[PDB]
């Protein structure tokens, strides 16, 4: 959100087709309007939930059941029980569910009541994406740092200290893991890729130009993760910069203008992303084309927007499902299953999609 | 009514290290600088120490040392009573 | 081609020595087109001209100049919840005011600018344009629109590092909190930086008093949302382990006063170290050498901790310096006040060694004067003297002749008005000039007063003061009698010690009593001395010419000028005729008051009121009946008509054609009752005792505006009032008058309130031992002193 | 329109009232960068803030004209009218607290503008202000006297005789010329009296016996 | 029954609604001075001193001290001031059949909102006791003394305008609502029963005011001269009295009255410390005028 | 002037003598008056027009 331009238009085209078998559960308290990391993940074709308050759940394909609710408030004050912050999101592997939190702590928990977790002290609270490479959950905590963690309990720990830019917008850069090598983006543009046992070769690539450039109350900021195609990644700062890197350790920097907050999404020989403004564009897989753009939800909130039966399905502030054709970006099926928008990452996989609320109202989608 | 406090401090050992002919720097050094001068003709300085406590007597001491011109051969004149 | 001069045209809001220096060339220098170019595109570049035209009109160069437009106003837009006072000043600050040049990346600098402080006063989603518009003679107005948003709350502080203390009593250290608003009552919380750096200050001296020492913070992250609806700051730090402090050790040059400092050094074992307390033992060093003269000690403590035993040991190395001699001592800010004035106030003697207490002690007795805003003391070094010290005492003068005002209440018994000038300190004489006045339903009392509080450099005071009193005929538990009197007295008083205070004075009163109604108390002593008045006929007149010798006693023990809580404060007011007037008599009256704790914090405290007074003639006269003692309402008995416990009137039958305005006056239906009739009428006596117990509990309520300004009291208080001139064998009947008996005894609850007009008394009594018909005055109230 | 303003302010301040003759003034200030023609504007908006009464903004105006031009055929008016800014803060009135004045008051405000005459004395000898400073000085340094004679007077009623003695050294180094110091030698001789300085008390009395008050 | 008793009950009842308008008189030059000169606080003390004179030879002379502390917290865009008062009045009221003497207590809180362009709002809310001794002789009623409690919330809403600098002219309005507790006097005379009541009733009395200000600054002295004209009247019903008699039942209509005010005063500050405030309130065309009306306000020391 | 008159109200400075066998304190003080030799302006006229 930024206010660039006032809220567009929206036009309407009605669908008569609503989503089949699909429930609209709530999660915890709901992750109300402030934006953050948490988001389903599925496995199994077994959903699996967070919130704060470290609570978390788990839905089944249809009718969601099988809700064991598991209340995380342990080692977080032994006088006071207090709402441990879960913002790492949820991520799923191997049976194991790791879960970041703003107690710098980092849970494990097992499925079929997966009470019994095993948690990690991280330096730094840990905001991104727990993500898992080569048996090795990996997550960028900020406090400008990079931790690897076992999958039984932890045992090969490295760090990677990145820059401290003193002004950030939520670091929430998961890394993304290419040739067994995880690449991260950084905190204020340091695009840098590392590999497993102690993380070394570390080289950084400077992206981001807002960063000590006198734009800096709490912007430029790499916020996305820098998804890699054909071993090329495209890293996305707070403030313009989206920048093609070679995953050789090479300088090569070539980059359009645009800047966003939230993952753009490469598919096929296409990209689909959102602006910081919240408008969606599309651009070819190499270069700086612009394809289309859809200016009709200008500034209301968008998440990632997720390509579902080739379609482009994004969510917005007021609660409306957008189907959105993928190759000119118009309308062509609108639903309202829920009253509330959206403000985290929807997820399609298994033949089905996974929104979660504000409300925590998580919706399904079997078209 | 407040006691009131004139002049240097003077205590028994800073006299008794006081002795005949030596220079005046050192003599600065030692009991301080005097709150009194002799702005007339030759240079002196008088070291002054009163207590008036205000209930009961008045205590002065009062050390004279005159100098001349080089600051040798210390003209102590020492009064450990108001006469 | 060759420069012979250089033309300015179109200049006006610029200097001649800006456009000489940013002009690339000199006279005399070979130009060509090309060096036009470069000439102008230096002077577009030194961002003083917005436009510039150079040409060279034969061997001249006319340069036609647009320059940067003068900013001829700001003007703030849409503003609904900013004020333009902080935005302008801002905007100074930012090096841009009215005036000055403004250039086109000057809208960028004060665009972030001004965006980056509302970004710091967390009102966010507020989009900022600059707008310019053009005015002629090089003008521009730069207007801001304001796309405001919602503000943003603390959403959470992130204190992560946590393992021996809850987050929450560190973040009820900061200001910053996520609570119900208590400085807003319309908007919502909100984000400061300057407070966020304090706070993280507050933090670590937390942790180091608590005993961690080698606590250490690692980092702190600012964290904001692209939606800027809530802020969070993270402060990333490393608990160390709970250090016990062991013992300290002091070394270095103490002067011969080590004992004194040892003693003051060390601690009980097994306490835990804290920073604070060592911060404060240093502090304690260097005042205790200075009170001997050592103003510049060389001091400095610093620890080793050994974590194997969890032990802190403490060097604190102490360098006494020179003793240090006061060579002056000078007053600033003065303008309007003798320097004697200041310098009378002060216990440190120019010419002496320095003793820092007593330098503090004058600036506190300089604070007590009440004639300054603020009083500074900076003991600066004498240049050249490695010994001389001038101590300044920077005053703020305020003029301290300011109109003050009081008011009381009772329920049936009227107000009472305490107006008067109060100028503390006449032409900066130091002399206190005030005129007062009280009115009530029965009386008034106008006075001048005039205070020398130094009529010698010791402390002695010299006060006089002219007073005017009137009584009506007004029915307030007093006597109907128009009497009207004045007086001048003078006052000697002078401190015996620090606490005990001694007062003698000179007193001429003059009394004139008009158509006093017959009665049987006052009757008395008009039968002692002078003419005999007629029974059963009011129109007598009686003027009485006084000298009187006023002494008195008063001890202050006490502390605190908020409220009381320990000590006695003891005030012994007496006064003998003086032979040669015409009435002979003498009165003593001792005002107690005695706090005493029961309770380390003083929170349970008793108070001891009590209040005697005795008056009896001498020789053949007897006591003045307008000088009688009266007891009730505040100050005294409570729960008890202002001046209401005492013998009541009793009233000779007289006729109902009387002076005052209304026949309806008891006892004067139209004749007057064939025998003596009964009021209830209060005339006082000859003698009072007053004394009331009391119990001071803390209050409930704190932290909104705290338990030092109220104070919630639970009293019982005592009070008679008798004349042993009462002769009860003559009148049988009546009620006796002659014994201290019948002591009125009442109890209430009361709550005194600091208002910053003054104090504030409100109290509940009820009297549940009345006698003869009294009056209850359930509620009492009171605002400031009657003075 | 500079031309008119400043013709109008000229003849509503010759003969009109001060209150709004100083406001086109201050507005040809702010309009103007403070450059050309603007000397006399600010010359004359110095005049009119003293006998407007307009002590310390008058004071920073010329504090800030001194600087922009050091040299000019008029400095020494200006330097004049800096001390007679000073010494019209030393005497509060109009609705002030008076009677025997700075004499016995902060004499920082006489100080100052005593140094700030001795710059015009000293600098401009001939200067046609220079003997109004001149005589304006010797009150000064009578002024500035009186006001250790008084602590000289408090610290004898205290019997602080070291500080006596030193206020009047401070005389006799500072302010050997002047009436208050004449007055003061018996003070001296006091001190001096009240210590066995019996020398230095009879070496006071033949100064006090040169024919001196 | 008889017309001197149906005047006095009709006097009796018409000397609340006279004390009413009088407390509603003085609100507003309690929020002016504010306007006008005032520090980061204020610790005020207000005399005012009362003549006014009505039909029926109804002349009541009053006097109303009232002290209150006001506190200022700055806000963006806003300047607002919240303070509570404590007030006392004593009032004589003659009519050729009956004396009455008001002493009234209360408690009152006022919070005023100034804008940076000159436009505010403020409130009050008042609290008040009334203690009433009521001397009555028409055909032998003697002196009776009762308690009534009131509460009023009154709104004001103004704009200043700068037509001219140094001037200004403000429109204002005021609008206060009043509950009022009943009182009945029931008693015997001669063996017959005389009862006298009012209802409950709640007057909404509205002030358009139009204030011309005019303002004179010194070295350390500033002077704040208004002229304002208002137009007062009361909206709802003033309260009826029933009598119920030997002759039956009586109605008498409460005197409902409309008027034009000239407020002419000022507020003076001769020195830092030292200010005062004068006004001068005559009322003209009205049944109920005013003979003279002065104020003043002090304390505020520091 | 804006105050008082006071370029006329003054009162002459005089110089102490020094009886022998001693001195006065060296006047070291930067109080000093220089003479001046030109002519008055002081009075009732005194043109303190900015020139």
């Amino acid at each position: 959100e930024e206010d660039v331009v006032k809220m567009s238009p929206l036009p309407t085209v009605e669908n008569q087709f609503t989503p089949t078998t699909a429930w609209s559960t709530s999660v915890g308290s709901g992750i109300g309007n402030f934006y953050s990391n948490l988001h389903p993940a599925l496995a199994d074709n077994v959903v699996y939930a967070a919130d704060r308050a470290g609570l978390v759940k788990a839905l089944n394909a249809d009718d969601g059941k099988e809700i064991w609710s598991v209340s995380l408030a342990e080692k977080d004050g032994w006088f006071s029980k207090e709402p441990a912050l879960l913002s790492g999101g949820v991520t799923v592997s191997g049976g194991h569910v790791y879960i970041g939190s703003e107690k710098a702590q980092v849970y494990a928990l097992n499925t079929s009541d997966g009470t019994v977790a095993w948690q990690t002290k991280v330096a730094g609270e840990a905001l991104s994406r727990p993500v898992v490479s080569d048996g090795l959950v990996l997550i960028h905590t900020s406090n400008g740092q990079l931790q690897a963690l076992n999958e039984a309990d932890g045992a090969v720990k490295w760090t990677v200290n990145l820059d401290m830019p003193s002004l950030s917008l939520r670091g929430e850069s998961a890394p993304t893991t290419a040739f067994g090598a995880a690449v991260v983006g950084g905190d204020n543009g340091r695009v840098s890729a590392v590999l497993m046992e102690q993380g070394q070769m570390i080289w950084q690539q400077r992206i981001s130009q807002a960063t000590g450039s006198t734009e800096i109350d709490r912007l430029s900021d790499v916020d996305t993760t820098p998804v890699v195609v054909n071993g090329v990644v495209f890293a996305l700062a707070y403030n313009g910069n989206l920048t093609a890197l070679d995953l050789r350790s090479g300088q090569i920097m070539w980059k359009r203008e645009l800047g966003s907050v939230n993952d753009f999404i490469v598919d096929g020989n296409r990209i689909y992303l959102v602006d910081q403004n919240d408008r969606v564009m599309a651009l070819t897989i190499d270069g700086g084309v612009t394809l289309w753009t859809q200016s009709d939800l200008l500034h209301r909130l968008l998440t990632s927007p997720v390509l579902y039966n080739g379609n482009l399905v994004v969510g917005d502030s007021e609660g409306y499902l957008h189907w959105i054709n993928v190759e000119d970006g118009r309308f062509v099926a609108q639903q309202k299953v829920d009253s509330s928008g959206f403000q985290t990452e929807p997820v399609a996989a298994d033949g089905k999609l996974l929104i979660q609320a504000k409300d925590g109202t998580v919706y399904s989608i079997t078209r | 009514r407040p006691d009131i406090n004139q002049g240097n401090y003077l205590t028994a050992n800073d006299v008794s290290k006081i002795r005949v002919g030596m220079t005046q720097q050192q003599v600065a050094y030692a009991l301080g600088t005097p709150l009194m001068s002799d702005p007339f003709g030759t240079n002196t300085w008088f070291y002054v120490f009163r207590q008036q406590p205000g209930h009961e007597g008045v205590t002065q001491q009062t050390l004279t040392l005159t100098f001349n011109s080089s600051g040798v051969l210390t003209n102590i004149d020492n009064k450990p009573a108001l006469s | 081609f060759v420069v012979k001069d250089i033309h300015f045209e179109g200049l006006q809001r610029v200097a001649v020595g800006a456009a000489l220096l940013s002009m690339p060339v000199r006279t005399g220098d070979t130009v060509n087109d090309e060096d036009i170019s470069n000439t102008i595109r230096a002077l577009f570049a030194t961002g003083n001209f917005e436009d510039v035209r150079v040409l060279r009109d034969g061997d001249t160069l006319l340069v036609q100049v647009k320059e940067r437009p003068t900013i001829a106003s700001i003007t703030f837009s849409g503003n609904k919840s900013v004020k333009d006072d902080m935005l302008k000043q801002n905007l100074e600050a930012s090096g841009v005011r009215v005036g000055e040049s403004l250039d086109r990346t000057t809208i960028a600098d004060i665009e972030k600018g001004l965006e980056d402080f509302y970004y710091s006063v967390g009102k966010y989603s507020a989009s900022v344009k600059a707008v310019v518009t053009p005015l002629p003679r090089n003008r521009v107005d730069l207007k801001l629109v304001f796309q405001e948003g919602v503000s943003a709350e603390i959403q959470q502080i992130n204190i992560v590092g946590n393992h021996a203390f809850t987050t929450d009593e560190l973040i009820s250290h900061f200001q910053l909190r996520d609570e119900v608003p208590w400085w807003n009552v319309v908007g919502d919380r909100k984000y400061q930086k300057q407070k966020l750096a304090g706070d993280l200050e507050t933090l670590r001296s937390y942790y180091l008093d608590r005993g961690y020492a080698r606590f250490n913070i690692d980092s702190t992250q600012v964290s904001l949302t692209p939606d800027k609806k809530g802020i969070y700051v993270t402060v990333n730090i490393t608990e160390g382990d709970q250090y016990k402090l062991s013992g300290v050790e002091v070394s270095g040059n103490l002067a011969g006063h080590s004992a004194e400092i040892e003693q003051l050094t060390k601690i009980e074992p097994g306490e835990l170290y804290n920073g604070t307390k060592v911060t404060k033992m240093e502090d304690d060093i260097k005042k205790l050498l200075g009170r001997y003269g050592y103003a510049y000690p060389r001091v400095q403590s610093m620890p080793e901790i050994n974590d194997a035993d969890k032990t802190v040991k403490l060097r604190v190395n102490v360098d006494a310096g020179n003793r240090f001699y006061v060579r002056k001592i000078r007053f600033e800010g003065n303008d309007t006040s003798k320097d004697a004035v200041l310098r009378r106030e002060m216990r440190q003697m120019e010419g002496a060694w320095l003793g820092s207490d007593l330098v503090d002690q004058g600036k506190e007795r300089l604070n007590r004067l009440g004639f300054f805003e603020t009083v500074d003391t900076d003991t600066q070094r004498v240049p050249g003297s490695p010994d001389q010290v001038d101590v300044v005492y920077k005053v703020k003068e305020r003029n301290t002749g300011c109109f003050n005002f009081g008011i009381g209440y009772g329920t049936e018994s009227g107000v009472s008005f305490q107006a008067g000038v109060q100028q503390d300190n006449w032409l900066g004489t130091g002399y206190a000039v005030g005129i007062n006045g009280t009115k009530n339903d029965y009386q008034t009392y106008a006075e001048l007063s005039v205070t020398n509080p130094y009529f010698t450099v010791d402390g002695v005071s010299l006060g006089g003061r002219l007073f005017y009193n009137d009584f009506q005929a007004d029915d307030a538990d007093l006597s109907d009698y128009t009497n009207k009197s004045y007086g001048t007295d003078v006052t000697l008083g002078f401190p015996i010690n620090e606490y005990n205070s001694l007062r003698a004075g000179l007193g001429y009163v003059h009394n004139s009593l008009s158509n006093m109604q017959p009665q049987v108390a006052m009757w008395r002593y008009l039968y002692s001395m002078g003419e005999h008045p007629s029974t059963s006929d009011q129109d007598n007149s009686f003027k009485t010419d006084d000298f009187t010798f006023n002494y008195g006693w008063t001890y202050n023990k006490l502390d605190r000028g908020y409220f009381p809580t320990d000590g006695s404060r003891v005030n012994l007011t007496g006064k003998v005729t003086i032979p040669g007037s015409d009435n002979e008599y003498y009165k003593v009256t001792l005002d107690t008051a005695t706090y005493v704790p029961i309770d380390d914090d003083h929170k349970w405290v008793v108070l001891g009121r009590t209040r005697w007074g005795y008056g009896d003639g001498l020789g053949g006269k007897e006591m003045p009946f307008y000088e009688n003692f009266y007891a009730g309402g505040s100050s005294t008995v409570r729960g008890f008509q202002s001046n209401t416990i005492g013998p009541k009137a009793v009233y000779f039958p007289h006729q109902a054609s009387n002076y005052d305005p209304d026949y309806d006056y008891e006892c004067a239906t139209q004749d007057g009752a064939k025998d003596l009739c009964k009021s209830d009428d209060a005339v006082g006596g000859n003698a009072m005792a007053v004394a009331s117990l009391e119990f001071i509990t803390p209050t409930p309520f704190i932290s909104d505006k705290y338990a030092n300004s109220v104070r919630t009291s639970f009293f019982w208080d005592m009070g008679t009032v008798w004349d042993t001139n009462w002769d009860s064998s003559q009148y049988s009947g009546y009620p006796d008058y002659s014994d201290p008996s019948n002591i009125r005894m009442s109890a209430g609850i009361a709550l005194q309130w600091m208002s910053p007009l003054g104090p504030l008394v409100f109290s509940y009594a009820q009297p549940f031992k009345k006698y003869d018909g009294d009056k209850a005055e359930q509620f009492q109230f009171n605002i400031g002193k009657t003075w | 329109p500079p031309n008119e303003i400043y013709a109008t302010a000229q003849q509503k301040l010759q003969d009109g009232n001060w209150r709004q003759a100083i406001t086109q003034l201050e507005a040809l200030d702010n309009r103007y960068p403070f450059g050309p023609y603007s000397q006399q504007v600010q010359l004359d908006l110095i005049y009119a803030y003293y006998k407007n009464a307009d002590l310390p903004l008058a004071q920073a105006a010329i504090d800030r004209f001194i600087r922009l031009n050091p040299t000019h055929p008029n400095i020494d008016y200006v330097m004049y009218m800096r001390g007679l800014t000073n010494m019209a803060l030393d005497d509060s009135a109009l609705q002030g607290f008076f009677g025997v004045d700075r004499s016995d008051r902060d004499p920082q405000h006489a100080r100052a503008a005593f140094s700030d005459f001795s710059k015009l004395v000293r600098g401009y000898p001939n200067s046609q202000y220079t003997t109004d400073a001149t005589k304006r000085l010797v009150f000064l340094k009578d002024r500035l006297a009186k006001y250790e004679y008084s602590v000289a007077e408090y610290y004898t009623e205290r019997g602080a005789w070291v500080a006596v003695v030193n206020r009047v050294e401070g005389m006799l180094r500072d302010y050997p010329d002047t009436q208050a110091t004449r007055d003061a030698l018996p003070l001296m001789e006091n001190a001096y009296r009240q210590m066995q300085m019996n020398a230095q008390a009879e070496k006071v009395a033949k100064i006090i016996a040169a024919n001196s008050s | 029954a008889n017309k001197e008793a149906t005047r006095n009950a009709a006097a009796l009842f018409s000397v609340d609604y006279k004390a009413f308008l009088n407390e509603v008189n003085n609100l507003n030059k309690r929020m002016g001075d504010l306007r006008d000169i005032n520090g980061e606080a204020g610790a005020w003390a207000r005399i005012m001193s009362g003549t006014g004179s009505a039909s029926g030879g109804f002349s009541d002379n009053y006097t109303h001290v009232q002290v209150g502390v006001d506190k200022k917290h700055e806000l963006d865009g806003l300047d607002l001031f919240t303070g509570f008062t404590v007030t006392h009045t004593d009032s004589s009221a003659s009519a050729d059949v009956f004396s009455g003497k008001t002493k009234s207590v209360g408690a009152g809180l006022y919070a005023s909102a100034m804008f940076d362009s000159g436009a505010y709002i403020d409130l009050i809310g008042k609290y008040v006791h009334h203690d009433n001794e009521y001397t009555a002789t028409f055909a032998g009623l003697g002196t009776r003394d009762y308690s009534t409690h009131s509460w009023y919330a009154g709104a004001e809403a103004g704009y200043r305008y700068h037509v001219t600098e140094d001037a200004w002219i403000e429109p204002q309005a005021e609008l206060v609502y009043g509950s009022v507790s009943g009182k009945q006097f029931a008693w015997k005379d001669q063996g017959m029963h005389l009862s006298m009541k009012d209802k409950d009733y709640n007057p909404l009395i509205g002030r358009t005011g139009v204030d011309v200000g005019k303002s004179f600054s010194g070295k350390d002295w500033k002077v704040t001269a208004r002229a304002g004209l208002g137009y007062q009247f009361d909206l709802l019903a003033n309260g009826e009295t029933v009598l119920r008699d030997a002759s039956g039942e009586k109605r008498i209509k409460g005197e409902k009255d409309s008027r034009m005010l000239m407020s002419v005063g000022l507020n003076a500050e001769i020195r830092d410390n030292v200010r005062f405030g004068l006004e001068f309130e005559k009322s003209a065309f009205g049944k109920y005028n005013v003979d003279n009306a002065v104020n003043a306000n002090f304390r505020y020391c520091f | 002037v804006s105050g008082d008159e006071a370029y006329l109200e003054a009162a002459p400075l005089a110089e102490l003598h020094a009886p022998a066998g001693m001195i006065l304190p060296v006047t070291s003080g930067d109080y000093a008056i220089p003479v001046t030799n030109g002519s008055g302006a002081v009075g009732k006229a005194l043109d303190i027009r900015p020139p």
